[PDB]
């Protein structure tokens, strides 16, 4: 089978390490995992990543410090993290927010766009740097499916 | 001669080192040994940092530490209970694993280092131990075997899941050093231990170009091993190599280095020689990163006036070959830039439509592959593309003057690469080239022999071993038999 | 030397360009950048238009634009939201894709051009983008692969359904450039994408001879690829090529060009070299259009005094071959005209009834195929048509003095074309020539060997492999086996 089990969404600036780590730890567990390798000079646009979301069974969001800033007041849906998460909700994928140890959702909930705001109400995994395999096992529990 | 000033620098640093070392020969307790270790650490860090050829001074200090007191008191402190003492010992040791010092700890107390490889938690220790392991993986095949059989490799693979810059830099360099020195046996173990996956986060890093670049070198070296190639593909980490190599500038290192005879950067002949098989590999990724590193070195060496090395490392013909048969911009740019830095003439990329070549293309190709001694014969006999693709050993010997059987063997080796590269659109109606190449990449070279006899996919089922030998010129029996077998099996497609 | 005046022209144009470029380095907004772009556009259009070797001046401006600010600010403006800015950027870029500028945008921001390839609606943009794509298809095989894998080829194939002259001219040149540079892989994709059909309206155009001529070059180049030949026939577009080529005059280009050392027109050696395999092709259409273009170039080059190029491009022997074995007026006229413009002696078309040749015809044919060194031997041994058609390797080596095996291999290559061209009416009662040719065009050369032994269609069913080898002289086993097989299958016709 060519299709990924899991798509990983991450903010390009701050999410790349934790995204890579989760990607590896799931790949070692035998899941076929997609990550967009978008962080390079030419990383402006690629609609096909939304088709990769549509191809996946599960969608991981790597919620990280300063990650969601691009969502705020993005009524235009300009942001790739917005577009990624929006596509996942539109196709009702198994969505798994994974929180970095320092992460919290913005207090400006109304400024989080209407089409994705429900992410703030989804269940997720609090990642801890010292307990990576335990955290990953909890993510594997979410990979069993929880269509909140 | 500036070497005198290095003796003056040594004659300053050495008595200071003798004092600091003597202040460790006494069992002064945690506070005293902490200070004494910090003193020698300072002295040798300062020695490495000198613009006045610091490497020579620091090597002299590393020699002095080996000769007097030895690595032995370090190796004892390295296993004393107090964390401070172990940290300070590890810090010092990591800065002094020069070749002879590696050679000593490879035979005395290597087991101590592998004991520390279990102390994975304290970051100051971890950094130092990772650097130690990195240096020790550079020692020998045997040392790598020992480090990989016990927990040494497991330490760096574990530490790849940490966040610390210095630790990760050492992990990248450790895995690269291990792949470059550990030989066939450990490469297989690294890949079985999922090293290609664990290089992914280091290659996919953001903050540090060199963390990415070192991680990419590791997977490129692993992908050059044909047995493990398929698994290092499976990791996906190879997909990061070309995009990275295209991003960076080889000139960077030669401007991190200063002018004149600065020797603070630049690989020695051994360290260079290991890059050349990356150029010679079939992997695009390994050819890219090999051309990157060797171009960086060409910049450094040309600045230093030390260009001789590339000519007998055999880098020059290998770079000329990358340019000649190039089908990729990133690789070509690096290879041409390298040849220009080395002051070599740069070959024109050769026209792929070999069957359509005239005499002038043949003369050009002969000059690139270094058969220029034969240009006159090939000119006088008027060899062109069709004749070149059909040269037999007899003609090559008798008509073109290539007396030596070894020289003919090298010519056919070259010609086979050209045959494999070539475009046969003017000849091959049935895309028999892709059929051959789908059995085995090295069969594609027989395309023009087949099509020149008038075979094609429909006819091939009827060919006989004697016809493949005599008409089509496939000399190796194993190749004849495989082609012939596949041609019988194909018959379900000609039958309709 | 007039080159000094070019430096004066540059020393005028360059500071004006520096001003106009500096007036784009600031983010002045749509109005200001529109003006600044129009200024540099004017400067470089004016530079191209100079009778005083404008190409050199304009190349210098294209160099200046690459060196200072780069194509980078153009590539940024090329994706700014305001249509005016994109149009003005595209307009400028289309006028400055000199080789090195193509080389830059091939590695930086090619994806931007392919982004614009989706903006198919605004004609001013479309014209500019089509011209950009045209130029980029001229770059390299890799660049073509990238442009064809993504929407780049789809843009020009879509735009072939538009009416705009400039757009269509760029589309014709794009598809031609793509076919000439994209290699085996993309040619196959172009034909699969129905490019041969989409060239039809451009070839069948009325208002512009050059739109027809460029469209015809595209399909001629595609038809030279043996795999795709059958589909480009199926499009019907090849039927337009000869009627067009017969209509036009090669002299036109050399009078669009002015006198003296005007360099405003004329292909370089690379661009010429790609035409020669059209002469060497089996397609009448490709031979016609290749002879057309190469005759136009012969006019230009002879005016410029630059005739040397044709002799080492290998055009001369190829044109002499077209005249020699000609069976078509349009092709022959062009090839003879070309040879006369190049100041070569023109061969007489050779008599097809080879079996009836005497010594004098053999001497004539040897001179045309460039074996004139052997004329004396063939004269002294009194070779005539019957002996020539039956020369074995042994005679050629021993009696005629052709020592070199490679030279004999070239002689038989020539002789096989003659055997294939020849008329056998005086020999072949049973039209065995057409029977052979109906299996395989390259079997027709064995006619005189068969009939000279006294075989014929009725008898052939009884022939044996040894007789085809020994009596009839068919050396290749694969050919023997196919002839022999078909001869058994034929038996349903001799039986009645
Ligand atoms: N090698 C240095 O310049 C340098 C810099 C700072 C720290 N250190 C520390 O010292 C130890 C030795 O460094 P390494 O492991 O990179 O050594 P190494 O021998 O593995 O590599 C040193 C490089 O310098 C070249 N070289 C040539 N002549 C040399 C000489 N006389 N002295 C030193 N290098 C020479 C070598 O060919 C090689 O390319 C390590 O523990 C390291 O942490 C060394
Ligand atoms: N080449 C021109 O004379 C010319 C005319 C007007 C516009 N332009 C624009 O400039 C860019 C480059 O033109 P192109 O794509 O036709 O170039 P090209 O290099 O693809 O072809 C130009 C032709 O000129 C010949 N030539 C030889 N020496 C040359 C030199 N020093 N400078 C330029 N050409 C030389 C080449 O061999 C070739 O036959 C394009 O974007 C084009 O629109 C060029």
């Amino acid at each position: 089978g060519d299709t990924p089990d899991v798509f990983i969404s991450y903010r390009r600036s701050t999410g790349n390490q934790l995204a890579s780590l989760i990607k590896v730890l799931l790949q070692l567990r035998g899941y076929r995992v997609f990550i967009d390798v978008d962080k390079l000079y030419a990383g402006k646009f690629d609609s096909s990543l939304l088709k990769n979301i549509q191809a996946a069974k599960h969608f991981i969001l790597v919620l990280t410090p300063n990650s969601l800033d691009r969502l705020l007041n993005d009524d235009n849906c300009e942001d790739w993290v917005h577009k990624e998460l929006k596509c996942a909700f539109e196709h009702q994928k198994n969505i798994i927010p994974i929180f970095d140890t320092a992460f919290e959702f913005p207090t400006k909930e109304d400024q989080i766009p209407n089409d994705i705001r429900m992410i703030t109400k989804y269940n997720g995994v609090k990642w801890v740097h010292d307990y990576q395999d335990a955290c990953m096992a909890k993510v594997v529990r979410f990979i069993t499916g929880e269509l909140n | 001669g500036a070497g005198t000033e290095v003796q003056d620098a040594l004659e300053r640093a050495l008595p200071e080192l003798q004092q600091a070392l003597s202040a460790l020969k006494q069992a002064g307790g945690a506070r005293a040994v902490g200070a004494g270790l910090a003193e020698v650490f300072q002295l040798v860090e300062e020695a490495w940092l000198l613009p006045a050829v610091g490497r020579e001074v620091a090597q002299g200090l590393c020699d002095a530490i080996r000769l007097d007191g030895g690595l032995d008191l370090l190796l004892r402190l390295l296993q004393a209970p107090e964390l401070e003492t172990r940290v300070q010992a590890a810090r010092l040791l990591e800065q002094i694993l020069v070749a002879e010092n590696r050679d000593r700890v490879a035979r005395i107390g290597l087991g101590v280092i592998l004991n520390l490889a279990k102390e994975r938690e304290p970051v100051e220790l971890a950094r130092s131990v990772a650097g130690i392991l990195e240096h020790m993986f550079k020692h020998s095949e045997e040392t790598c075997q020992r480090l990989v059989a016990a927990g040494g490799l497991d330490a760096v693979l574990y530490w790849c899941r940490r966040t610390d810059p210095a630790l990760l830099r050492h992990c990248a360099l450790a895995l690269g050093n291990c792949a470059l020195h550990g030989g066939q046996a450990v490469q297989r173990r690294m890949v079985e231990k999922r090293a290609a996956e664990w290089l992914f986060p280091l290659a996919f890093s953001k903050e540090d170009e060199l963390l990415r670049l070192h991680a990419c070198l590791a997977v490129a070296v692993l992908a050059t091993n044909k047995e493990v190639e398929r698994e290092v593909e499976r990791s996906g980490t190879l997909a990061l190599v070309e995009p990275l190599v295209a991003s960076l500038d080889p000139g960077r290192f030669a401007r991190c280095l200063v002018d004149a005879s600065d020797t603070s950067q630049g690989r020695g002949p051994d360290d260079l020689q290991r890059l050349v098989p990356l150029l010679d590999s079939n992997r695009l990724e390994a050819q890219c990163i090999g051309a990157f590193y060797l171009c960086a070195e060409a910049a450094i060496k040309s600045l230093q006036g030390k260009t001789k090395v590339f000519s007998d490392i055999g880098a020059i013909q290998s770079l000329k070959r990358l340019v000649s048969y190039s089908t990729n911009g990133t690789k070509s740019a690096l290879a041409k830039r390298a040849l220009r830095l080395l002051g070599e003439e740069v070959p024109r990329p050769i026209l792929p439509s070999v069957p359509s070549w005239k005499e002038a293309e043949v003369q050009t190709w002969l000059q690139q592959i270094g058969f220029s001694k034969y240009c006159e014969s090939f000119r006088e006999q008027q060899v062109d593309g069709d004749l070149l693709l059909r040269l037999t050993e007899e003609e090559l010997q008798t008509d073109l003057g290539m007396k030596s059987g070894i020289t003919r063997k090298r010519f056919f080796r070259e010609l086979t690469e050209l045959k494999t590269f070539a475009n046969y659109s003017t000849c091959d109606r049935s895309n028999l080239a892709d059929w051959l190449g789908s059995l085995d990449p090295r069969f594609r070279q027989y395309t023009y022999g087949l099509v020149s006899c008038g075979l094609d996919r429909s006819l091939l089922h009827r060919v006989s071993e004697q016809q493949l030998l005599e008409d089509c010129g496939i000399h190796l029996g194993v190749h004849r038999a495989r082609i012939l077998t596949a041609a019988r099996e194909m018959l379900h497609s000609p039958l309709p």
